[PDB]
């Protein structure tokens, strides 16, 4: 039933007894489910010191992973480029996918097209898809370059990219000059970071390659600023805010903050800002290339050295105090401008911020988990700040990431009891906030599920999801934030000690039991 | 105008190659009372053209996303690489009641993360191990599915011996399902070939049983996937009309819930599309004769409730009446406070296989106007059906493109478009109202007299927001 | 008793079972307390409509004021001005409460002085204090200028400022050039905004009004901007960033962004930024001046338009979408400068996430209570929204103030349920929440106390705070936040669709119970 | 040391104009001292304009004492300041159920107008006295805190409470604590105690029903800052006696109305309540002690020296508690004081934990090199002496430029006060904690509260973002 005036959705409106009592009876009449006794033992039984351990042997089965493949990062590269359409040589169903992930994370349109290879298409080659795929695109939408990746069926049955591209040009279904940089991005090696790193890379090899003899290093007088696989807005432009702070002439490549934020004024914008053509025929020319995320930006950075001549700085990721300081003082190294004054009070104002909220950050501990350089500069960031990151997890890294994130934990005391998983799953992380608790979880809308399975076992168990990383779908305009520089460090530092307080608020809230510690100031 | 709609079909027709002009030519229509051929209308279920932004899915989506995923005590592994099972990890709200983790797994993401080296030697040897994991972890699972994404097939595997050896192994029900991506032209061939596998290794499992309970009234709701609660708020009648509901497909549904299917008596279809093959074969096998029906809408619902209690005696019809009557002054309550605020509004839909024909009826018993449908993966018996639900000269589209859609849009100018994730953001920006009619933007349920007040106040609320006047700068 | 690697703070410590007898011995054998089922029966009795009624008829007792008295203003509007030392002539418990109360709001020092008048100056006079207080903080703090408020005990015995500072420059006290502008600010008249309001106008007073003849209105093409109470930084910031991306001269009077966000860099600044003393003597050659908060500055505004002779634009506070535009649109006009691409784009974006979070903003009902115009503000953002502000509380505002609101809630559908309450201060709102129950409060830090009475009859009937106003206590650096301008809206909008929806989240957190409602996406 | 402070005295008082110099002189000291009359003047009147750390009497009467007392409503009497900037301030600690039995973190003021400065707040009072009994019926008194107008325009809350008192059968309790009487918190102190004295305390003089044992006692002087008056009691009681009652932290009427039955008073705060501790010795016959629960060393020398007033069972049981919690307070140590010795501390607080928290330091290994009191008196020096090392830096009512300039040259790895000097010397790179609201943490009194100070010393001194300060590029 319903009462016009106060319309129930379907929470609370399944709580009604009728609804209750329907519920009951199908359970009871068809399910054969197991008896509720039967279930809250097992369930205790999956928080165990025993079932981690045959948790943590798993070999075969990933339950929950925490990544995407490849052609996913492929498409968010593209879409940093100046009307350029990503395009996924494949099967539809992918495209599909993509679009959606990243729709409901940036509540934005997502631009791309896929060429609908079939089942025919695995017998003899997806090559006529190429053709009529590339035109159609062209002529349809309109756009000036056409970014092209590939699905794992694509992969597998070896279609060749570059002879299907250059076909296409052959026999005229493109125009010869029109770009049409390509990548293979195998769903099945890596993981989304790959792609973006396959991608960047053969969109830069198609601009440059053959251009090197007029190049001379410097000339430009300006830094290559490359961001990786990046899903805050705020990321985006506080780079670009810091860089025209200093003065620093720079080339941002890759920028899909235009097209990812545009307008709602009457109109739809499928392209918007992005990296200029001419940005990328020109980069060659930059004093040197910084990689904001040089761990999934590998294959990026031997092209950059190798074919571009220029001299990778060794920087890490641009989070909190002393990685965002040494990319700051890099920057002036190479380009000769002096750090502003603006920018040395905007650190003193953080570190103002971790004066006054230390006594609320000191010894608690977290469970994080997100891609390899996200992760590592948070890792640094809750050092800091006097936090200890117990769980520290990174399904997509490798040995020698952890190694690096090993030497960090080393280097304070609050990496002692701190542990650097890779290739583990949130399963494995739902089994690590159970047997060694922690305070939060830092991480993206998966763990959510996690906060659920602790609050099951009780009030006292639960972790409470602290949403920093990707995918954020239960909350809105998150996508927003900053998480680089001094800003992002103000940004998590604040998020931080305001859960705890409000964890705190809740816990001291029952009347005349705990609110005797229900300080109005805090 | 029938003569405008046609010239806008051209008009947008004279951007594509020539390829793309012939085919998508035959894939938009203009509908008219003198036919319902749709052989000789349009065109469907055929290759999406390249290169043109389809909003369609995969036969993946279609078997684990549909049909197989909100199977609630069974485990569902996504085989093959990392992306399909991440890309689909809860995003249908197929509801259900269950104890997430221990005795139900719907919202859970099972894969075997495909490496290169189960591309070179093959992931079958991997599957039986993963099989004895899943059995170790989640000892309280009643069956497993195997989901293949598209490299399984490309390889060479045999997902089928692993089900068999390892089913026998452990005398338990692991379904093979041949569902890869590229089989197909969308969703529907999942549909299909789910519902083969349902037939094949699950629907006999009780053919000897004899200890069912049966009674005269024994029912099932076949293609109710419980978005929001949709099928909850379906059951909630039919019950209240005396019918007993054994089983749902695959809303809140169990594996023995299932396998008791063929004791019923009777099956509602509410999903023709993705249900009507497994819905022949228990006519064909067990005699149990199957109908459509439709609880969208106030009129729907009752000409629903009356048809299906026609089917059986007069005791449950007079329950019918009582229900009717029960809720006849809530839906009237409804109607009187949102049809004063929605009557006169033209709506444009495009959704998947049913909904672009079957709520209908519930936004004219708002007083709504439905200029425009389509279907992304439908066939001309859905076709068939659309024309008799919708009005004289409105526009008819199959696998619409996005370019196609914009450009429809744009000539209409409806006051309200219902469609999918990937379409909201434009036309939203665009100025038009937009409500989600796969997901119902998170709300519902619809269906039933409970989802028509949810849904008649989710569209007021979005067509009537304050935001839409506010597109334009007062300096521009 | 503690364990050394997990002491317990005060919660949970007094949790332990040896505390918790020995609180109910105490309570048992001594404090002869009224028995539980009598205490239930009292707090049901004041969640009632009957009780609710009585609390109405209040005429002598305030409880839980929402405001607080003249001085506190006076103290942070003198803040905003160059190297300014706030000065209130009265005693100097005061000073320490004005100190305190903004030391714990924006977590910084606060300068600010007394000249300790004692119980001997009831008799004679404060006008010793006067001098002596004069020339030691002169000498002492090294002040550019001192600005003068009262005590209530100043107010009462007579004290005149005038002739105080007049013959202590006569005496020799401070040099007669010195800057020492004036303004009387009894505790017992209007609120803490007024007192903003006196000081601003003494100081205005101070450097203009004897040097009127050579003013000439808009020789310096600029515009003056009066802030009024703000303790939000974000606001002067996004105030002085639109009129500079306007590239619209302007003079932002009284500006304490600077002092009161200085850098922790290892020394102390008494002083930072701030209106300079010059701003003030020219800005009768603006163009105009525009109140920002015109509902607490009428006495500026007078002095701005019977002295300077300015037309004074008839403008809200640039709060929300509607009157954002109509601010910008008033700047355009008076300045001649055209709206920027910038802030029209910016616009959009915020409109962009209207469309984007209006599902789940509509309708939700909000109790929320503040200052005249941010009050006002938020009641027509919320309306822009598509919410019901059912519970509008402004203790400190006035009849003809609640005459713009109602017409306000009167021109839109979401204004039907709403009711403005003036006079009225939080416990008056207590009783509201229970009787009309919301779905959230908007509110300062005192609203906590309401939530935790609200949670005591229930979980059902809890009502959650949303902190946004002055003063915020129990959570830190939420005075960097914006909430002016489209910015400010952004951030307004995020918090509200996110308390929502993390409410949501909680009440749909219960496994096998209510986790059916428990979304990925949302 | 010595001729180094002596001539840093000197060095910032040359910014002074002469009469504040002057004064400002007698109020800076260095450590034959058992006479502070003789080397540093205490509770005069604040220089003008010098911006002292000081406040009123009303935050002496209302803020520390009344306002605790958690079953009477306290009524900021006079204009919306006083009550709203003291509200939920100061964390006295208590059990209660707010607004229905308790009442101590609301605001109750009569929100002076001009009307009542015109014609007088006398009507409004009994009419706002009405008001509270019909919305608060569970109260068991009502005292009535008055701000600085209340004196000034000739009001008499004297006959108000006389009369309302008699007519409601209510305990109605008028206090002089007007914000210009006095020269700091202090007097509101010693009116505060002379109105519990004239109107609360003597009600069960004649009513000799409750059941007194010999080990009855009162613990007078703690207002339970985060618990720190439960970390105390639990210890009396685990010796064997029986707490009637604590002023006011935590503390009910009827407590207060029972203490004349004890047979000792403990006096934790000797400042702000040894007033009412004379008075009960002359009137009643109670005897009263001085005790110190701040770290391991001073709560086991007040231990013995309490169980020293009894008998050879609570002498004993005192060995027992001791013995109960060594191990727990040398865990404590053996973790924190490695991280804490050497470590140099100055403070500046009101007028007992300038004196009452050095040894808890010392516990740690850490020195006190300096201290000071907004309001202390002579009687509080003298005992500062004794407890103060030879040399260290000594300061009456300081100016806030004064303890800026003591830390530029002092330079403290850490540094003890109030809010309103906390994020000054956190910008100067110094570590600071709270030594009134203990930082939102405690409690620190007792064996218990040991764990919780050093955690927090050590939390702070070792943090970090101490090292953070400097740009590395400057
Ligand atoms: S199954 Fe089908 S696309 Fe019939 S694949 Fe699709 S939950 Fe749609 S129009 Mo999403 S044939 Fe169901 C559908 Fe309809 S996922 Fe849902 S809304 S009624
Ligand atoms: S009462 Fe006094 S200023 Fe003895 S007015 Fe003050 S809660 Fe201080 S040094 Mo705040 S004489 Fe208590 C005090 Fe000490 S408020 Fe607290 S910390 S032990
Ligand atoms: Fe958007
Ligand atoms: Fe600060
Ligand atoms: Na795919
Ligand atoms: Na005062």
């Amino acid at each position: 039933s319903q009462q016009v005036d106060k319309i129930k959705a379907s929470y609370p409106l399944f709580l009604d007894q009728d609804y209750k009592d329907m519920l009951a009876k199908k359970r009871d009449g068809f399910e054969e489910k197991y008896p509720q006794d039967k279930i809250d033992e097992v369930f205790q039984w999956t928080t165990t010191k025993e079932y981690q351990e045959l948790n943590f042997q798993r070999e075969a089965l990933t339950v929950n992973p925490a990544k995407a493949c490849q052609p996913l990062g492929a498409v968010l590269c593209a879409l940093g480029f100046e009307k350029t359409m990503p395009y996924v040589h494949g099967s539809q169903g992918c495209v599909a996918y993509f679009r959606s992930y990243f729709n409901r994370h940036f509540r934005e349109p997502v631009s791309c097209v896929s060429d609908s290879m079939t089942e025919d298409a695995a017998v003899f080659g997806g090559q006529q898809n190429m053709k009529d795929g590339l035109q159609n695109c062209k002529a349809t939408y309109k756009p000036d370059m056409i970014a092209v990746s590939t699905t794992c069926m694509a992969e597998v049955i070896g279609d060749d990219l570059n002879a299907f591209i250059n076909n296409s040009k052959k026999e005229g279904f493109i125009p010869d000059e029109f770009p049409v940089p390509f990548a293979h991005t195998p769903a099945f090696v890596g993981s989304h970071v790959t792609g973006w790193d396959n991608m960047f890379e053969g969109i830069a090899r198609y601009f440059t390659l053959k251009s090197m003899d007029d190049k001379v290093v410097g000339s430009n007088k300006k830094i290559n600023i490359v961001p990786g696989f990046e899903t805050y807005l705020g990321n985006f432009r506080v780079i670009k805010r810091m860089l025209s702070e200093m003065g620093v002439g720079y080339s941002l490549l890759s920028d899909p903050e235009e097209v990812l934020d545009t307008p709602a004024d009457g109109q739809f914008r499928m392209y918007a800002g992005g990296t200029t053509q001419e940005e990328m025929k020109d980069a060659p020319n930059a004093l040197n290339t910084v990689l904001l995320q040089p761990w999934h930006l590998e294959k990026t950075k031997k092209f950059v050295e190798g074919t571009w001549k220029h001299e990778v700085p060794k920087l890490n990721i641009p989070m909190g105090l002393d990685w965002t300081d040494e990319f700051l003082m890099k920057v002036s190294e190479i380009s000769g401008q002096p750090i502003p004054a603006s920018l040395t009070k905007e650190r003193g104002r953080l570190v103002d911020m971790m004066t006054d909220s230390h006594t609320w950050l000191h010894g608690k501990r977290f469970a994080l988990w997100g891609d390899p350089d996200f992760v590592m500069g948070l890792v640094k960031f809750l050092l800091e700040l006097g936090c200890e990151p117990v769980h520290i997890l990174c399904h997509n890294g490798n040995k020698r990431w952890k190694k690096a994130v090993d030497a960090i934990l080393a280097a304070s005391p609050y990496g002692k009891n701190a542990t650097v998983y890779i290739g583990k799953d949130l399963w494995h992380l739902r089994s690590l906030v159970f047997t060694d608790k922690p305070d939060f979880m830092i991480g993206n809308s998966y763990g959510k599920f996690i906060q659920r399975d602790t609050l099951h076992k009780g009030k006292e168990f639960e972790v409470p999801l602290i949403r920093i990383g990707f995918p954020i779908f239960d909350r809105h305009h998150l996508h927003r934030s900053t998480t680089l520089g001094y800003e992002g460090a103000m940004q998590i530092l604040t998020t931080l000690v305001n859960s705890i307080l409000e964890r705190l608020d809740e816990e001291t809230r029952g009347m005349q039991a705990t609110d005797y510690n229900h300080d109005l100031v805090r | 105008s029938r003569e405008e709609v046609e010239s806008l079909i051209q008009e947008v027709l004279e951007v594509y190659p020539e390829k793309a002009r012939k085919d998508r030519n035959k894939h938009l229509a203009v509908n008219d009372p003198a036919v319902t051929q749709s052989k000789k209308c349009i065109i469907s279920n055929k290759k999406s053209q390249p290169g043109l932004m389809t909003i369609r899915g995969c036969a993946y989506a279609g078997s684990k996303g549909v049909v197989w995923g909100p199977i609630k005590d069974m485990i569902h592994i996504s085989h093959g690489p990392v992306g399909c099972g991440q890309y689909s990890r809860a995003g249908r709200r197929n509801y259900y009641i269950g104890t997430t983790g221990v005795n139900a797994f719907v919202t859970m993401n099972f894969t075997s993360d495909f490496q290169e080296k189960d591309i070179v030697f093959g992931g079958d040897k991997k599957l039986a191990k993963l099989i004895d994991e899943v059995e170790t972890l989640f000892p309280l699972n009643k069956g497993i599915s195997v989901q293949s994404e598209c490299p399984i097939g490309l390889i060479g595997d045999d997902i089928e011996s692993v089900s068999k050896v390892k089913g026998a192994e452990l005398s338990k029900t692991i379904v093979p399902v041949r569902c890869e991506g590229f089989r197909g032209v969308s969703q529907s061939l999942g549909h299909h070939i789910a519902n083969d596998a349902v037939r094949d290794w699950v629907l006999g499992k009780r053919d000897e049983d004899t200890t069912f309970a049966s009674t005269p009234y024994d029912v099932a709701i076949i293609g109710d996937y419980n978005i929001g609660g949709d099928a909850w708020s379906s059951r909630i009648l039919l019950e209240e009309m005396g019918l007993r509901c054994v089983a749902q497909w695959s809303g809140d549904g169990s594996i023995s819930e299932i396998e008791l299917t063929p004791k019923v008596k009777l099956n509602l279809v509410h999903c023709y599309r993705s249900m009507n093959y497994i819905s022949r074969h228990m006519e064909e096998k067990y005699g149990i004769p199957w109908m459509e029906y439709n609880f969208f809408g106030p009129t729907k619902t009752i000409e629903s409730l009356r048809a299906i209690a026609a089917k059986f005696d007069e005791s449950i019809q007079k329950k019918c009446e009582e229900v009717i009557a029960k809720y006849k002054p809530e839906w009237e309550a409804v109607v009187a406070k949102y049809r004063p605020r929605l009557e006169g509004k033209r709506v444009m839909l495009y959704i998947g296989g049913l909904r672009p024909r079957h709520v209908i009826g519930a936004y004219e018993d708002l007083g709504m106007e439905v200029v425009g449908t389509g279907y992304e993966f439908a066939h001309n018996d859905d076709y068939d059906r659309t024309m008799k639900e919708m009005g004289d000269s409105t526009l008819l589209y199959d696998d619409v493109t996005g370019y196609e859609f914009e450009e429809f849009v744009k000539r209409i100018k409806p006051d309200l478009i219902g469609s999918g994730i990937k379409e909201k953001f434009i036309f939203q920006k665009m100025g038009i109202p937009f409500r989600e009619m796969h997901s119902w933007d998170y709300s519902g349920p619809y269906h039933g007299f409970d989802g028509f007040a949810i849904f008649a106040r989710d569209m007021d609320m979005t067509l009537n927001n304050p935001c839409w006047k506010k597109l334009q700068a007062p300096w521009e």
